[PDB]
């Protein structure tokens, strides 16, 4: 309910510790278009314990929601947000076309296409370095074979 | 193919609420790649768009109809309804429910359309039509029948004088009007007999008036 | 906002090609797709053109459309007018927001009879109507084959447009429409205004028919 | 003495939940088997019959329920499910969505 | 039926970047995955771009795939050409009815030697060939480096489609490609018709030469 | 690694059933997450999909020739078979095995392709070619050899004195046409004695023709 959300290029990550994880409130903000849990039960959330809890939030397209799952590929998975092959959690997604859409174009939310390799689980990618696709290098200004990675 | 059909009351008093239901046959409202809209069409004016909503919760209304309409989808009954607030006599338009494709890049085409239900907006009772002598102005005269709420009230002339039957039209006061056109020659040979005969099906009442 | 304007009706002889165009509005027409819906009198609309280039299943190749960004308008190039092609055509698109803006309606009528000028007739209110404290004057128009026509009461003081009830032009035995109008008002204003004379605009022609007791 | 043949349609990644003692959406809130179930579980791919190019939405699975289903019990109730912290008068709206 | 159309021939100097794109006509390009298969002439195809953004292990990083949802097309960016990159690239996707849709095929090659204009060698039927009641009109085109081998047949006034037996691009002994445009015609047709044309249209240059008895 | 290998008759005739089978090594054909497809590539044309089959028996076909194809799978021998019906002279092509990946969220690439088998459809079994001179019009002139059954071609120019023999293609009649040509600097050189000889490989039959 922050009324503001970040892109998958700079997805937020909140620390959850020294607090009572009251999971009885998440049912009041979204209709749960895609509520998929992997390592835990939807009802046993209030009857378990964990070492540390992390809540990652970002904005992606509708076709990219299926990539937020263990063992998935794609631009969001391999280059923006990678989940481990043994992830134990729940994924929550809901439509935001009524709130996060602008008639003049909401160019705020971005995403990285590909940067020379795939990413590791739970890591950031904020380096805005120019991407090189050819044999001759290039820096500073974009151009032929020197495309922005976003 | 996916078909749509409406049903509900055809007579709604002003300042009341309008409730119609649209049954989706041949498809499924569970599909999240389509919107479900309502389309109005006043007689002889054109098409009017109320708004559509998604089966996920998002709803879009017409800008000029803010706080005027309410849409709801019943995923268990496979139907989506329509709710209007403070209806007026100007809402005699025909209501159509339509499905529009949103599965592509942009929401483009209303795929299928409903059959269409005529919804009248008037609280007047079965009042009798008021007949007035409509003298000709070669000219033409008419019955000049006004102030009648029931729709099937028809007229006639000399029980077979054939002259042209005229279609009805609504009024802002919640009533209807019907003024037929019957040609008539000059006063030399145009003053023999011209008597209007309004049927007035409701109340089993018959009215006969002469026209100059 | 957004709005699509188009002529009220067009007509051309059979075995010809018509071009119905809908002008855009303050919003960019090249932002969303424009659709064309054919609605015969007394039926639900039917899509003939969608996504500005596509034709639904069963639609013949006679229908076609295009989008001109320089002119900021749409087009519906229908070739080979047939008896089933005589119907109304509406143009619908979308604004930058979720506002499904429709058109006005262009009645494409197939020329089967020679066009003629309408015959307008005006008559003052009756005596029994004046006794009931209501004018409710009636206009009589007929004898115009090609298409319908709108009326406007060009009164002496100002053109009256509020409180006007116009009948839907319906076909007659002589293949003509009626297009009658009604302007209900109190008789106390009738003595201060004369010569209403609702003028027609059929085929670009105006018929002046005043009213006198 | 008596043989019961239960028939239904699920996805591929949900066939493993039919085994006894499993945990999941199909095992808990759709079809539960006891820990001492005696019988055989049979499943085959019917994508050629139970799928449509536009989407076959005639098959539904219960997402969330008040509690896990008892073994060999059925819940055909299509009543809307309340999940928020405030009453919704048993009608579809905020904090109250369809269970299926 | 979803289809994929890609350019027939793409050629560019080494160390530069080429672009092969396939556009889906009767359907969307984002509803199914698009794959690019580099098929070397004389060997089986091999995946170089899959899932529209992924490249298999071992394939050089010079290849990259892209998806354009606004134009409903899928492109392939190859920067820094090499000598072994002279293979054909096939864009393949799937229809909504689970039908694998393959592209038309694109022949890519590096511009090693300078491009030369093609030659035309239109040959009429021989004497013994006419005695054999056959025509066998051939166009032994030669002297062209790029693999843009195209053949467009045309009669004196009408087009020709039946009998086209154009062979694959074959290289001469002097390291240059040459092809043959076979055509089988009825001798009655050769006696009735006036002349025919063998349009090559190699690399845009519509080289045309006719043959007449 | 996983690899495939075609197996079947490399030459058939029309009005018959083209039968093929691919032996799979390095993996079990009973494994799910993978379809077993057949891809067709005519000589000089692009690829063409025939159909893939799941181990559960679900066989998806190509709408172009769905009524003339059949696919089976055998979990014991790890071999899936292809069976066409009513083959024609246009059905000759290079058939490639392919395993498609049906693992994640969608169907995807053919990860492993076979070596490809080239089969031809022709009802003839023995036919001798015929040579035809080619008069020129720098000039070009040669010989025209058509209607030869065997695949291997023997071209000889000037008894060995040199050439881009124009490899033939399977025409509509199910045969081939050789049009090997040479070049001359002028029309005067064409008057010299030039010979174009071909040898029937399966029959050891030589053909001679004087061209100028
Ligand atoms: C938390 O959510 C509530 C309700 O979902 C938000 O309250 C609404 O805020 C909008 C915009 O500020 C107002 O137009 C509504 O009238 C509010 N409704 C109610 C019932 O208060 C609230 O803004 C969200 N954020 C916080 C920090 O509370």
């Amino acid at each position: 309910n922050a009324t503001t959300f970040a892109s998958v290029y700079a997805w937020n990550r909140k620390r959850i510790s020294n607090c009572v994880a009251d999971y009885s409130v998440i049912y009041n903000f979204a209709p749960f278009f895609a509520f998929k849990c992997y390592g835990v039960s939807p009802t046993k959330l209030n009857d378990l314990c964990f070492t540390n809890v992390y809540a990652d939030s970002f904005v992606i397209r509708g076709n990219e929601v299926s990539q937020i799952a263990p063992g998935q590929t794609g631009n969001i998975a391999d280059y923006n947000y990678k989940l481990p092959d043994d992830f134990t959690g729940c994924v929550i997604a809901w439509n935001s076309n009524k709130l996060d859409s602008k008639p003049s174009g909401n160019y705020n939310y971005l995403y990285r296409l590909l940067r020379k390799s795939k990413l590791k689980p739970f890591e950031r990618d904020i380096s805005t370095e120019i991407y090189q696709a050819g044999n001759k290098p290039c820096n500073g200004v974009a151009g032929p074979n020197c495309y922005s990675p976003l | 193919q996916v078909q749509l059909q409406e049903s509900g009351p055809g007579l709604v008093r002003p300042s009341q609420t309008l409730s119609l239901t649209c049954t989706v046959s041949g498809g499924s409202v569970r599909n999240e790649y389509y919107y479900w809209s309502w389309i109005r069409q006043p007689p002889g004016q054109g098409l009017e768009w109320i708004g559509y909503m998604h089966n996920s919760g998002n709803t879009y209304y017409n800008p000029s109809l803010k706080s005027r309409v309410a849409i709801s989808v019943d995923m268990s009954k496979n139907q989506f309804s329509l709710k209007l607030s403070s209806v007026t006599v100007a809402d005699t338009a025909v209501y159509y429910c339509a499905r529009v494709d949103v599965g592509g890049t942009l929401v483009s085409t209303f795929d299928h359309w409903g059959q269409g239900i005529l919804v009248t907006v008037s609280s007047a009772s079965t009042k009798g039509p008021s007949v007035f002598p409509l003298a000709p102005s070669t000219a033409a005269l008419g019955c000049l029948v006004k102030d009648y709420f029931p729709e099937p009230v028809t007229v006639s002339w000399n029980s077979g004088a054939l002259v042209h039957t005229f279609p009805a039209v609504l009024q802002s006061s919640g009533l209807y009007s019907l003024s037929s056109v019957v040609t008539v020659p000059s006063s030399s040979l145009g003053t023999q007999t011209y008597i209007c005969n309004v049927n007035h099906k409701p109340s089993n009442t018959k009215v006969d008036k002469r026209v100059e | 906002e957004f709005m699509l304007t188009q002529p009220h009706s067009v007509s051309e002889s059979p075995e010809m090609t018509v071009t119905i165009s809908c002008t855009g509005s303050s919003g960019s027409i090249a932002d969303n797709y424009v659709q064309w819906y054919q609605q015969r009198p007394g039926s639900a609309p039917t899509t003939v053109i969608y996504e500005n280039y596509q034709r639904p299943s069963g639609v013949p190749n006679r229908f076609s459309g295009s989008i001109d960004s320089s002119s900021n308008s749409a087009s519906l190039t229908i070739s080979g007018l047939k008896t089933e092609d005589e119907a109304d055509y509406y143009c619908q698109s979308y604004d930058n927001s979720n506002v499904a803006v429709f058109g006005g309606g262009t009645q494409l009528t197939v020329l089967g009879q020679p066009k003629a000028a309408p015959s307008v007739t005006l008559f003052p209110p009756s005596s029994e109507e004046l006794q009931a404290n209501k004018a409710t004057l009636v206009c009589l128009i007929s004898d115009f084959y090609p298409g319908a026509v709108t009326v406007a009461w060009k009164a002496d003081s100002s053109p009256v447009k509020a409180g006007v009830e116009t009948t839907t032009p319906s076909k007659q035995s002589n293949n003509k429409y009626a297009a009658s109008s009604y302007l209900s008002l109190t008789p106390e204003q009738w003595k201060s205004h004369r010569s209403y004379s609702c003028q027609v605009t059929h085929e670009g022609s105006t018929v002046e028919k005043t009213v006198a007791p």
